[PDB]
């Protein structure tokens, strides 16, 4: 393994990273090792910090790729793109938009 | 004018290891280790399943981490410090990082960087309510193996007079 | 001719419970309780989840009972003893069966049933390698119904000089 | 609740049953309590032991109705019956029948 890293241990596996790339814990039973990756994976967005750049998990439900932490660009099939989050019907305020499926 | 610390206190970390029957039960097999506990946290006996963490996983970033069920046992690695110029916490930060999120008690292997240790015995930040451990040596390494191989092992440090 | 026995030593069963921010923490809030270590078991800490256990529940079937994740703090509470005419385990049994089932200690509420103690002071059938605790009053009270309304709580069994 | 019992606590639930009943563990959380059953709950088969009758769960993948812990008696919609047991495709040594869905 061990590719992209700057620095890379046996114990922690990737520490640093290139200087364009993206990093990435992987958790896989009791281990979590560093990835340093191209563009990060399904499931997570980038965030280009400072210091260093990063992945972080989507958390937000019946998204399918998070820009941010708190925005969805794509959402489900069968679902409604409202102040960036995803909802099965329209919350109470605002409703659907003819020919366009946002809010 | 202080004179010789008093040494410290061995903490003795069981490790366990288990395999599931079919039916419900557990036979298990244990594992002694040995380390000391530091003036950075407590000197009491602690207990929980055991979770890697990466040094870097453990910074004040703001940026929403997982869950991680409480109880936890953090086991940390600590690089040399060259490759780390400028930390995002020192390492009584990642300690108290660790609790933060759920961890019952912290190990570091500190046997690649040992200005940690009096690091951790400097104890002019606060010290923390749960233990800090550290481990060396052959009894270190033995701990990196298991987190390497083993699916699933629960740790015991214990306290005794 | 033996005399009065030294009086058992006294577990401090520290309750801990737990919230979970929105980013990752968890405050806590602690609640200390106490009860007595037994002949039955050891005299050492022990911390883990807790998992209420029904006394029907603990019982030498051989039907393929659920896994529990190693390393549960069980928590059973006995009922009268004329309510069960004919138990399919005694009491000690069923220690040594939650202890198969993954427990790393158990607690038993004794108020409703006080031969209990003695019946686990005996020490004749072979005492375990984890901690057999009991607990009666408003202390037992006071654990029963954090069981009873809280959705998860973790408990440290504490020994001391 | 306590419907069923012969003797019940507050603290756990039923502890004995009537004489015709199944005895039933529900877990919900921290909590595990008893409850005395007409028939047992989807997922679960009853065994009427000597002593007392009981619910177990149960355990055979792909299976919809256990009777015993080791025997299925409707297995799922797209599966082979064998042995007692449910197979997507049915393993090596013997093969499905014309007509049936057995092997």
């Amino acid at each position: 393994i061990c590719k992209g890293c700057l620095s890379c241990s046996k114990d922690n596996g990737c520490l640093r990273c290139q200087p364009k790339l993206f990093f990435y814990l992987r958790r896989e039973g009791m281990r979590q090792y560093g990835e340093c990756l191209q563009s990060c994976p399904p499931g997570y967005y980038g965030v280009r910090g400072p210091d260093m750049n990063r992945c972080s998990r989507c958390r937000i439900e019946n998204c399918d790729s998070c820009f941010s932490r708190d925005f969805c660009i794509k959402c489900k099939s069968g679902f409604y793109s409202h102040k960036g989050q995803c909802f099965e019907e329209c919350p109470e305020g605002f409703a659907p938009l003819d020919d366009t499926m946002v809010c | 004018e202080t004179g010789e610390s008093l040494a410290k206190e061995t903490a003795f970390v069981e490790v366990v290891l288990f395999e599931s029957s079919p039916n419900g039960d557990y036979k298990t097999h244990t594992t002694e280790l040995q380390g000391r506990f530091s003036r950075a946290g407590a000197t009491i006996s602690a207990e929980g399943e055991i979770v890697q963490m990466h040094p870097l996983g453990l910074c004040n970033n703001n940026d929403e981490e997982d869950l991680y069920e409480y109880g936890w046992v953090g086991v940390v690695k600590l690089e040399q410090p060259e490759m780390d110029p400028k930390p995002c916490l020192t390492v009584l930060g990642k300690a108290k990082r660790a609790v933060q999120r759920g961890a019952t008690a912290v190990i570091f292997d500190v046997s690649d960087n040992p200005d940690a240790v009096e690091q951790l015995n400097q104890g002019l930040e606060d010290p923390l309510k749960r233990p800090v451990v550290y481990m060396k040596g052959m009894d270190a390494i033995k701990l990196m193996n298991i987190v390497n191989k083993q699916k699933g092992a629960r740790a015991r440090i214990q306290h005794r007079p």
